[PDB]
């Protein structure tokens, strides 16, 4: 018997099987109905139908499509029968009870599985790691957490969120080159500036010493051919884009940055325990894959943090998806067996034993 | 010149790296040094103090007894009473007379 | 001449085992690496305060 | 030069005849992924031998082909040998004489699809089949005498007399090493330590096999154990944790003269040799005693021939002659046996050739072969 | 004026950097010492040597003499005149391009030179840095997928099925037809009307069908004896090897699914990059219909939505070469050459670092 | 406090028990018109010289009291009477010849207390492990010695008399075929610090002496004392690859990877893995950069396919087999293992070989 594994972004479904390296497919988070498609399906055929998100801000408001979503993932994309697979779900940091509940009662009865869990995504990002104890940094496409963790416990009190994220940055993009005379109004033009981002972007050490060399000469500028075969170049707007995530004031939001609440959440928990979440900042989703984010959060953090507190930023290649990898473990573990709610149990129990269950 | 001896020897001096490895420049502290004797020093005592005897070690089939010409010696002869033992190897019908094989149907594809 | 431009832009191999392109580990090695990582998950999961 | 396989129900031995040693052992599993892989195409590398699967444990479903010394998925056995001649060996399988070992009571069409096999599949030019207990006889330079053969999976007595096993009177016991490996994390686990993963129980069984030893009175060490330190010994493991292990070290192995410690109605090895020897003609009985030899790992604890010493004294007639022969090779005792057979020129006329077998089939092993 | 030379294991291309094509093209053989068609003329007398066999150079003797047969007798140049851009195989081992770049310097005393993987030089020549590569040629093929000029070597697919063999079995099926193939010249026949008379079917079974309803797809082929004959079904049997290694007794999956295995080894997110940028090259490649049946299955193995581009140029047939070409005349290659000053520096570390 | 004394066919190596590295270091050379070591060394010119240990075993006893003589006296400054004395023996030492060396310690220098270890034993403690194979590579002589919980198997174990002696006698060679000159016992010398500071083993020797030949990237340049200025080239490797290739001295031995692939061979197969998993490399002869690559390029190549290989070089190996001396001789439980005066009184020679194995 094999495990499944299904990360629910508000943008990127990642799914696949447990004990594999990488997830099996990765998809848009998207339902398509005439004015029914999932996900690539539905993209294609976005001109002819319009599109509903089921994940907002990472937690599940349209279960109806979610439900779309999942039957493709299943049966679509991974070829399987849910009825024949333990399956684990990925949730977001303070996700409500009832909708946690409805999880579980859609999983048990309109898929029929014989097993489930619920993991919060932040949590299997430090477990993919190897540890259980730290602070995650989780930037997606339509949200951002630190949710700081002790011994696997997500500490609710400290966590923090940012409605500041990857398709917020991909829209500034948008804006900034804008400004500079290229036009991306258009939603195709959202797309191909959206790759822009996705190949072109990194984080500046210093943000004002970056922006002096950008003045200075043309060394950083890079070119990039768009489809029309039309040639641009792109000068500091590689650095800017990113730059929002540390200072939001960039488009209107008064939120301090990532590093800042990275900070913050570090003081809202108990002391003891704070020596142990900034020797272990793990970062993870796809806003996180930005070049030189890590050294600069590594000089930011240090620069609040007391002088001698010993901090380490960790930011592995793979941390696009790390999130998945944690699930693919955790659920491949022979101590995590028993952990599953089983079909029997939440014939018992119903909803409610989700959350005895699960933490 | 002199400034030539000193340039024939710039461009020959290694890698910090090179001397590290050569034990010139240590790769640490007098501490840690001091931290990974103990440790040394602790394990060996206890596997010391672990330490199985040479005849468990014999029994073990890890320490040979026999020198190499006795070995020789030995397996020669297993050999021999083999092959001798071997030869003189009776027949089923001979077996199933003297009340050995119990059963008839019993290597009678012989 | 589009040659050169997209010549000009190429990122350092390190720049692209950074993005995860270029693995900087053979199979084997991420194997040994995800066992070493599973088993430290069971022994900190076993030991996990209430 | 003829190759030598013996096909355990944990570990492969093979090498070449000859030998002093088998040149390679692995562990008999054939590893198949779980699920189909994101990798399309003929000439797909589907299914993963020894060694190699045992590292790749995590991604794919793995299969024992021999269970209790018989074969019984024959397609992973066809895997075995093909990593066996190519992989291990590294040799071509038409160009060796092969002798191959077989289980006690292996079903007639059984050896028969393993001759059928040999010859249609790996086109060897001959190829021999042989009773693991009767070549482990053979070692030793006897051809009379009762084995006791233990391995990971089964454990047998087999009576033999002039290179003639006796078949009505061998005994089978499903208790074996690996059931004594599962028995000593059961009771490692009640003392507080946790052997619940597939690594811990590697880890178990390499204290098995480095730490523990067979008691000549079980009560007597009991009582040591509860009185004193003197039998507690120490196990450091990989992640360099400590541990001890006190009683452990022989109620495990024990179990294989009380097989009632791991739930069996079973009577111990030293019944069954007894109870194997009483099958047999009288007048062999006493050639039987004083020709006891053990081989397999499971017979390699120490003390455990001194033990068998004593039971079987205990059991046999107050004047009988007993003799318990255990040699510190006779892990691989049956391969070596084999090893010596097939290298001795007497033996030349008794291969089956691949021309025997065209003239008769599989049939052709029951007369070849005894 | 920099060189450019690609060593093929059929057929060396060599020429000078900025050209359209290259100046030179011979076939790659040693005779026991004789070279290339001239060795092949002498063929009878004394026995020959493939010196660079399934891409990679075994015999560094026999390539000495390849390629003093390429500097002085083909390009008529001397070769310490000229930097030298060298092709290499996919997946060519550390040793063998040190090699390369010793006997370069120390055998030719060439005053630059640099190496170049054969497939990313097949992906330039399309003006591409990204995509990812088919290169068939006479003694092997290649998947080869390239990110930003990077060829990404945990992804590469190796198929010692080419061009030789295609004319291989062109032969068996040649007896097949009761007409008698067995001579060296016989076989230049075979190649020559598997070259001219051969496509690759878009439906093999279809294409087969319609073979067998008439002698539409029979074509006729005048020997040099001036014999007459007629091809049929083996017009695509041959090439269809590519798709159905099996035909050969090889276990091999075919091109399209090595391809779908060479994308599906790469990070998810590049994969889109990989299909839209099929680039086709060497000599095998040239098959007419052969882009089609590969557009086909790329698109039947891939996911529905996923946009499928297979680009396969008229001069395929040399554009590894083009490629060199086009690279060494660029001004910003100029700082790539490795300097026989700079290896009389490092030595044959230098290639590794340099060259990429 | 205890001595530590290993007894090195060119090298004495001497100190106290838990000191990090030998307090001293002398050649063990005899001077008689008596000098011993350097003093010896110094007034080479006057009188001749001799070697009481050839490839690591003792011949000459007065000698070799004499150096015990000046080790305790002359370098260490201490009474003998006073110290537990662990000393070192090669691998393969005679019964008679370590029973000497007992009775010359308790009747001669009235130690207290003593313990014989082998060489290759003590580097293998000191890298902290009790099983795994040592390549023991001196100046005199070099040893392959396999090791189970302490206990070397002595019908597994390889002895090579190729070392470093060997490798300096080949350097002095080989530079004469260069053109430069070395035949005295002070050009010797010069030789041995050449090789010390600029010899190195190829990976790959083909490719190394094509790319010597191919261009000056592999050249060096050496400051004689009459500020001679020379170049070597090849040498540098062609030098240490003797070890690997012994032909290159007219010896018809195998290379050191061949002896440890046969030693480890010779061995049960069942703990072969653990053999194989644990090669710790002591002795100066072991201090060339790039043995270490080498050694596990071969022995990867021997080796079965799936084989875990792992070669332990630490950088202070030079002088481990000492510090795994050092280590011993401080454990606590180390202290009842010694040979006390009042055994030896007892028993004799005898005792050694019970006390210790
Ligand atoms: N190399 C890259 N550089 C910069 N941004 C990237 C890169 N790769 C992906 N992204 C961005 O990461 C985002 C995808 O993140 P992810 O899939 O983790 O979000 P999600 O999990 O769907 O959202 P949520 O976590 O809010 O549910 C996209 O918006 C994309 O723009
Ligand atoms: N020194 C030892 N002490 C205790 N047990 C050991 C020792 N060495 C090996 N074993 C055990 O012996 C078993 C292997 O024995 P062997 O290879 O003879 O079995 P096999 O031939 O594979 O099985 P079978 O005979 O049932 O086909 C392993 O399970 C191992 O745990
Ligand atoms: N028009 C054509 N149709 C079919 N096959 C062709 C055509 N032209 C050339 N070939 C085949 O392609 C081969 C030569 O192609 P190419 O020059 O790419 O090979 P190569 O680069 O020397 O080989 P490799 O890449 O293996 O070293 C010859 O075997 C020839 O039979
Ligand atoms: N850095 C170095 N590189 C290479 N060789 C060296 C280096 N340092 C010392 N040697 C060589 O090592 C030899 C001394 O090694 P060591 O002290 O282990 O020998 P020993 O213990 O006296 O002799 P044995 O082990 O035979 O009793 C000298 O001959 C010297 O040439
Ligand atoms: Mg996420
Ligand atoms: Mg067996
Ligand atoms: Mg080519
Ligand atoms: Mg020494």
């Amino acid at each position: 018997t094999t495990a499944l594994v299904c990360d629910n972004g508000s943008g990127l479904v990642k799914a696949g099987f447990a004990g594999d390296d990488a997830p099996r497919a990765v998809f848009p988070s998207i339902v398509g109905r005439p004015r029914s498609y999932v996900g690539d399906e539905a993209q294609s055929k976005r001109g002819i139908l319009t599109l509903k998100y089921p994940i907002e801000h990472g937690i599940i408001t349209n279960w109806d499509d979610m439900e779309k979503i999942w039957h493709h993932t299943f049966y679509n994309e991974l070829r399987v029968a849910p009825e024949e697979h333990p399956t684990l779900l990925t949730e977001a940091p303070l996700n409500p009870k009832a909708n946690r509940e409805k999880m579980t009662q859609i999983m048990f009865e309109t898929f029929n599985v014989p097993a489930m869990y619920v993991a919060i995504q932040a949590v299997l990002s430090l477990y993919a790691s190897g540890r259980t104890t730290g602070i995650v940094l989780d930037s997606g496409d339509g949200v951002t957490h630190n949710v700081p963790i002790y011994e696997g416990y997500a500490l609710p009190h400290a966590i923090m969120r940012l409605d500041l994220a990857g398709r917020d940055l991909t829209d500034y993009l948008m804006k900034i080159l804008t400004e500079r005379g290229y036009s991306f109004v258009t939603t195709a033009e959202r797309e191909i500036v959206r790759d822009i981002k996705e190949k072109l972007c990194y984080v500046a050490l210093d943000f004002e010493n970056e922006m002096a060399t950008a003045a200075s000469s043309s060394s950083l500028e890079k070119s990039y051919e768009l489809p029309d075969g039309q040639v641009i170049t792109i000068g500091n707007e590689r650095f800017r884009c990113p730059e929002t995530l540390f200072q939001p004031s960039f488009i209107g939001m008064e939120s301090a940055g990532i590093h800042e609440t990275t900070y913050n959440s570090i003081m809202k928990c108990d002391i003891d325990i704070r020596k142990d979440l900034y020797a272990n900042n793990v970062m993870s989703g796809g806003t996180t894959m930005y070049p030189g984010i890590a050294d600069r959060m590594q000089k930011e953090i240090t620069a609040l943090a007391p002088s001698t507190m010993k901090i380490k930023i960790i930011a592995p290649p793979e941390r696009k998806y790390s999130v998945w990898i944690g699930g693919s473990i955790l659920a491949s573990l022979s101590t995590f067996q028993q952990m599953w709610i089983t079909k029997q149990e939440y014939d018992e129990a119903g909803p409610s034993i989700v959350h005895r269950k699960c933490f | 010149c002199r400034k030539d001896s000193l340039a024939i020897k710039l461009s020959n001096r290694p890698s910090k790296r090179e001397l590290e490895e050569k034990n010139i420049l240590p790769r640490q502290t007098d501490e840690e040094r001091l931290e990974l004797r103990q440790q040394i020093g602790t394990k060996l005592t206890r596997r010391l103090s672990q330490r199985p005897t040479a005849e468990e070690l014999e029994q073990r089939n890890i320490l040979k007894p026999r020198n190499e010409q006795e070995e020789q010696e030995e397996k020669r002869e297993i050999k021999r009473r083999l092959t001798r033992k071997l030869s003189q190897r009776p027949t089923v019908e001979e077996l199933r007379e003297r009340k050995i094989l119990i059963r008839f149907s019993d290597y009678v594809e012989v």
